[PDB]
RNA sequence: AUCUGUUUGGUGGAACCUGAUUAGAGGAAACUCAAAGAGUGCUAUGGUAUG
């Protein structure tokens, strides 16, 4: 926790991520560009043996991420892995897309998509320091508009706040997502529908996914971290949903 | 009469934290960590039966 | 033989190269494995004997119930088999039909008896020691592992007196006495 | 094998009509298009892709 | 409860050891006696088992471990306090190294 | 035939001579193959032969 | 109607006459007749106070084998009844479901592999 | 490998038994067997055993609780029986 | 292989798979290879065809 | 702890023999030789045995608390089973007015 | 130098890799619903959503209550009734006698929501939707379905009895 | 200390009980030989052959 404590890193169930055991346990991803924390979080450092080097790990804050909240609540399957291609819709900045890039590692790639231009500038600077990311500063409801930059991505993550979430996911996933490909949605009930209740919103959006040919595998609510939020993991089928 | 109902309500709120996982605001201090431990082998997510 | 596909399986539902239906569950080879016997003919000689006992039991059953002849002969049969050792209870004539089995005869065989009396540690060990000639029944040594030892000779299986097995057994207990040249 | 493979039903169009389909006309030029009219009175132009 | 006063649920206390027998300390009640008899019967049960095994030993049993185990000439077993099979005693080369 | 199909009133082919469209009194428009054992796949020359 | 020696003889008359090749007493009955009569009595009591499926399960026979046996037997029953009714002879009354019982079934013991009737149609 | 086993094994044992180091801090019940591969690093903003035994309040708590447990077991066992025999043999 | 009384069927490694209780006393073996039929002709004056895929 | 007589222990069969180690008298060379560390490794070992003892005591007390709760739950469960059984008997005996 | 206790080499039916019967040889404790008090389900509020079953349709025809009218009269709020695809297929499979009940069910205010499974078992589909979501109140008259949905904690039940409808586990009917 | 005797870690596992297995089990070697699964790679290309 503090500035000098010593912890034991350990592989989690999902590959790519790690647990730092101590008097309190910390979710951790291996830092790609070592020596600079992106959003000011503390970070662990080990030394490994030619002369040895200093490898660095980075803490994952779930009161800021909405994917480490899913990891900590416990998702059985997350389709992000140490070698894949991830399309990140709604990538505000490094505060989650950098952790996803450290998870997919130097082999895989991550295409971050944002609309507004001040988070665009943040994304451009962080992506300059980190080579797995390619940034797009364009509206995410127009895969035809950015079709020359993406080829056959392997999973999609969605942190979109707009109330057309299921249609924009369906467009991008028909265009680019591979068959039998992981879809991960973070639903915010208050953004999607404010009058009716959160459970009604959740059933409604899982219905929209099943209509747009994504078979939902599981659904977590991530309660001690955020309120009225949900994570839906599904698999893009395209052939025999039954 | 309402003191019993007040004490039953707060007793039930403690039982609710024991059963479910409730929203305690968020972090306001610096994130010190999960004070109770991370588990690997458990999956508290509702699996969609087909 | 290739884990053939679905339509191949539906067209060949009934083929099997390893297990046919005359190899009646491979019961013979399974019992030969359990009690470590040396030939197929031995299992099926025992099966012929059990078949003869069972047809005699069926005919005595078909005789009328309160028949002195029936009671006399079924009692002679149960007494004979219990004295031999094959069946364990002298009281049930539906045991005389039901529980007479090749495994019952095959475990009155000799290395099973040694292994049960704890002369040996496995039945393969008992077969090896018999073949190397350490075991005597009575005063004369037995070299055949397929010896059917009854109850009243299970009272007489011993080690042959000049064996390194007997020397080691006594020497472990610290009781060797070479006056006998044990 | 043709007995084992014979599976003719493919699907239905939409949720269907509401009273019973009595008239059907296929577009003689194009391939996906047909028009079905019920006894309710409602007629529908249908994509079959 | 049902139809019982508290004075009916009184809690009678218990008496201690008589004063002139303070040498022979702590007068024993039924709970202490039942502990005693339970433990004595456990010990007697395992002793009856071991004596029936000693009766039905069958002195022709040969297990292969008789070439590694050794039995004391008085009658008990002996056992290496070292755990292994090899560390009974060194050889001259490793004595040279260790010196 | 199928249990849910009452009283077929209108039936057509498809314009590629492969499927059959049947509208029935039930209120449903169903679509079948013309040869059941076929599939609408495309086939390598080895399988096609 | 309550004397049970006579009623047992009347029920077992068919098996006695089938394995004749008259001994009806329990002491002097012998062989397959003894086996089948004892099985019949035990079946009667168990039927009066037991569950119908566990009482009367049949024996396993493959599908085309049992269907061929059923059709052969049904043809012999149709021939026998047509012969009687043609050259007029009264026959014992069978129910509408079940089969007739003939000396063919008493010799061959076919009611262990076929049964009383066809329970799928009887259930319909 | 089997290097630095003293400090590393003591730290691993401490983390495995971390639910006894603090009275007001308890954990989810997990059975944490020692992992195959791990690394030991610091946090950028000694060892855990020596900082733990350098803390004072935790040390006093360990002393108090150890003395309590040991007085319980030693009160139960033998020495009592020697006291009883001596109390009889005295007079 | 044909043996003293019974024909035996062995694997590619000598693992005995079957013994044929019905093929008594054979001296001549053969195999019709499209029909998958083992033909055994013996000293009993009998001639037996045994389908080896079904058993 | 119990003791077996030497005659029993001397006639026990091979498999069920008791292993007994005598407290060694002389000083062996390795025990004369091997060195132990002073002060700080000493405090390390003391601290570790303190932690392990506290953990064992806490685990035993929690386990015994939960065992008592299990006994309470068993008794309540048995009373609920009694009620269920009687209500089923009255349901069936009532049902056979319709049959 | 040659070995003892030999024996002819055969098949192991208890251990072989080729034999067909012998050939084949992260817990999930689901969180309780975040929208549930101890037994209350505080996230059902007007307007309500209600799954329909075939027995409910049939008995509503036989006792003459229009679906939306009687459902509004029961709950006193507005009700969105939903037919699932397996329920509609159960009705169509019932067929020519119950076709008037099918034609009542094909109504432009009965929003049909699709289901993704094989078969047409409405009991399993409805029980799984209810177990996953906790936002629908169920409407049926089947005894087995009533018992499963009673055992599910926090899902209100609704049948048809006498003339009007009857709900069971909604804490605010009045 | 010819002091007492507890906790922690190593060694050894008897009596009863519960499972699982049983021609007792463990290990090695490898450009050895043999069956059999799971995946990956390959323009893997005559909708009717070469005008
Ligand atoms: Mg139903
Ligand atoms: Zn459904």
């Amino acid at each position: 926790a503090r500035g000098g404590a010593k912890v034991v890193i350990e592989p989690h169930r999902h590959a790519g991520v790690y647990i730092a055991r101590g008097k309190e346990d910390l979710l951790v991803t291996k830092n790609m560009a070592p020596g600079e924390s992106v959003y000011g979080e503390k970070r662990i450092s080990v030394e490994e043996p030619v002369p040895p080097t200093k490898v660095e790990y980075r803490v994952w804050n779930p009161f800021r991420s909405k994917l480490a909240a899913g990891i900590m609540g416990g998702l059985d399957e997350l389709f992000i892995a140490p070698g894949k291609k991830v399309l990140y819709l709604g990538a505000a900045s490094g505060t989650s897309v950098s952790h996803v890039s450290d998870v997919v590692g130097p082999e895989g790639v991550v295409y971050a998509v944002e609309f507004s231009h001040r988070p665009g500038r943040e994304l451009i600077s962080m992506a300059k320091k980190r080579p797995n990311i390619i940034p797009i500063i364009e509206d995410a409801r127009h895969p035809q508009k950015y079709r020359m930059l993406i080829g056959m991505v392997d999973c999609v993550f969605a942190d979109v706040a707009q109330p057309d979430q299921a249609r924009i996911i369906a467009l991008n996933s028909h265009m680019f997502l591979k068959d039998q490909g992981g879809v991960v949605i973070s639903i915010k009930a208050n953004c999607i529908d404010s009058t009716v209740d959160a459970e009604t919103v959740f059933a409604r959006e899982v219905q929209k996914l099943r209509e747009e040919r994504i078979k939902p595998l599981e659904q977590l609510t991530l309660e001690p971290y955020e309120r009225d939020h949900c994570i839906v993991v599904g698999r893009y089928m395209r052939s025999g949903l039954k | 009469s309402r003191v019993k109902k007040r004490k039953k309500y707060q007793k039930a709120q403690k039982k609710l934290k024991s059963v479910r996982a409730v929203y305690s605001g968020g972090q306001s201090g610096v994130y010190e960590g999960e004070k109770t431990g991370i588990k690997k082998g458990l999956t508290r997510s509702v699996k969609f039966k087909n | 033989v290739r884990k053939l596909k679905h339509h191949e399986q539906k067209l060949l539902k009934k083929v099997d190269f390893l297990e046919w239906k005359q190899d009646q569950g491979h019961r013979d080879t399974q019992v030969m494995r359990t009690y470590h016997i040396q030939n197929r003919e031995d299992y099926h000689k025992y099966n012929r004997i059990c078949g003869d006992i069972r047809r005699l039991a069926n005919k005595l059953s078909l005789l009328p119930p309160t028949d002195p002849f029936r009671r006399k002969h079924e009692q002679l049969l149960l007494d004979k088999l219990y004295a031999m050792g094959v069946l364990t209870t002298k009281s049930k004539i539906s045991d005389l039909e039901n529980k007479v089995t090749v495994s019952a005869i095959c475990r009155r065989r000799l290395p099973v008896i040694m292994h049960r009396l704890k002369m040996a540690e496995t039945i393969q060990d008992a077969v090896k020691f018999i073949e190397q000639g350490h075991v005597r029944v009575g005063p004369n040594l037995i070299n055949d592992p397929a010896y059917l030892v009854t109850r009243n000779m299970e009272d007489y299986v011993t080690w042959v007196d000049n064996s390194k097995i007997k020397k080691t057994l006594l020497r472990y207990r610290n009781q060797i006495d070479d006056f006998d040249f044990s | 094998l043709e007995r084992m493979f014979a599976k003719p039903f493919v699907g239905q169009l939409g949720y269907g009509h509401r009273d019973g389909v009595y008239a059907i006309a296929k577009n003689y030029g194009s391939l996906n298009k047909l028009a079905t009219g019920s006894a309710d009175g409602v007629i529908k132009y249908w994509n079959m892709s | 409860a049902k139809l019982v006063h508290d004075v009916q649920k009184k809690q009678h206390r218990e008496r201690s050891q008589l004063t002139s027998r303070s040498r022979y300390g702590f007068l024993e009640k039924h709970k202490d006696y039942v502990k005693r008899a339970q433990d004595f019967h456990r010990k007697q049960s395992t002793l009856k088992v071991l004596r029936e095994k000693a009766k039905e030993r069958n002195p022709d049993e040969y297990y292969h471990a008789m070439h590694s185990r050794k039995t004391d000439a008085k009658g008990l077993l002996i056992s290496s306090r070292h755990g292994d099979e090899e560390d009974e005693s060194l050889s001259m080369d490793q004595v040279k190294l260790l010196k | 035939h199928t249990k849910r199909m009452q009283h077929v009133f209108q039936v057509k082919y498809s314009m590629d001579s492969k499927y059959i469209i049947s509208g029935s009194d039930d209120g449903n428009v169903r679509l079948w193959r013309s040869k059941a054992w076929e599939r609408s796949n495309v086939k390598t020359t080895r399988e096609k032969n | 109607q309550n004397d049970l020696e006579l009623q047992q003889f009347l029920r077992e008359s068919h098996l006695l006459s089938a394995f004749n090749n008259i001994v009806y007493q329990d002491d002097q009955v012998i062989g397959k007749a003894r086996s089948r009569t004892l099985e019949m009595r035990l079946n009667r009591l168990s039927r009066v106070n037991g569950h119908q499926d566990k009482i009367n399960k049949l024996e396993k026979v493959p599908m085309h084998i049992r269907r061929g046996m059923i059709d052969k037997h049904v043809k012999r029953i149709k021939k026998y009844e047509q012969e009687a009714a043609e050259g007029g002879i009264v026959l014992s009354k069978v129910k509408k479901g079940q089969f007739r019982k003939i000396e063919s079934t008493y010799k061959k013991d076919i009611e262990r592999r076929i049964g009383g009737s066809i329970k799928a149609r009887d259930k319909e | 490998d089997d290097n630095m086993r003293r400090e590393v094994q003591r730290d691993l044992l401490l983390i495995k038994h971390r639910a006894a180091l603090d009275p007001k801090r308890h954990y989810k019940k997990q059975r944490w067997e020692v992992p195959e591969r791990f690394a030991i690093g610091t946090i950028i903003e000694s060892t855990i055993l020596e900082t733990l035994m350098g803390d004072e309040a935790s040390n006093k708590y360990f002393k108090r609780k150890y003395n309590e447990i040991q007085e319980k077991s030693t009160s139960g066992r033998k020495a009592h029986y020697k006291k009883m025999k001596e109390m009889r043999k005295k007079r | 292989v044909a043996q003293k009384k019974y024909t035996f069927i062995y694997d590619h490694e000598g693992t005995e798979l079957h013994r044929l209780k019905q093929h008594i006393e054979a001296r001549h073996l053969d195999f019709l290879p499209y029909h998958y039929l083992l033909v055994t002709a013996g000293e009993t004056g009998w001639l037996k065809y045994h389908d080896v895929s079904t058993g | 702890g119990l003791k077996v007589p030497k005659a029993v222990q001397k006639e026990l069969p091979f498999k069920s023999q008791i292993h007994q180690m005598k407290p060694q008298k002389k000083k062996t060379y390795m025990a004369k030789r091997a060195v132990v560390l002073g002060g700080d490794e000493k405090k390390a070992r003391s601290f570790i045995q303190k932690v392990l003892t506290i953990s064992k005591a806490k685990d035993s007390k929690r386990k015994e608390q939960k065992a008592s709760q299990r006994k309470e739950r068993l008794k309540k469960l048995a009373k609920m089973e009694e009620e269920k059984s009687q209500r089923d008997k009255e349901k069936k005996k009532e049902y056979f007015a319709q049959n | 130098t040659r070995k003892f206790g030999l024996v002819k080499r055969t098949l192991n039916t208890k251990k072989d890799q080729r034999l067909k019967k012998n050939q084949e040889n992260t817990r999930n404790i689901p969180q309780v619903s975040s929208a549930l008090f101890f037994q209350y389900n505080q996230a059902i509020k007007p307007p309500y959503q209600v799954l329909i079953d075939t027995n409910f349709i049939n008995f509503s025809i036989q006792k003459k209550v229009d679906i939306v009218r009687g459902m509004m009269d029961c709950l006193l709020a507005k009700c969105n009734p939903l037919i699932t695809d397996c329920v509609m297929a159960e009705l169509e499979k019932l067929g020519p006698k119950y076709r008037i009940a099918l034609k009542l069910a094909r109504d432009p205010r009965i929003k049909r929501l699709s289901c993704s499974h094989k078969g047409t078992y409405a009991d399993d589909c409805l029980v799984h939707r209810v177990l996953q979501h906790k936002c629908y109140i169920v409407a049926t008259n089947d005894a087995g379905l009533k018992q499963r949905i009673r055992k599910i904690p926090g899902i209100p039940l609704m049948s048809v009895g006498g003339h009007a409808y009857v709900i069971e586990k909604l804490p605010d009917v009045f």
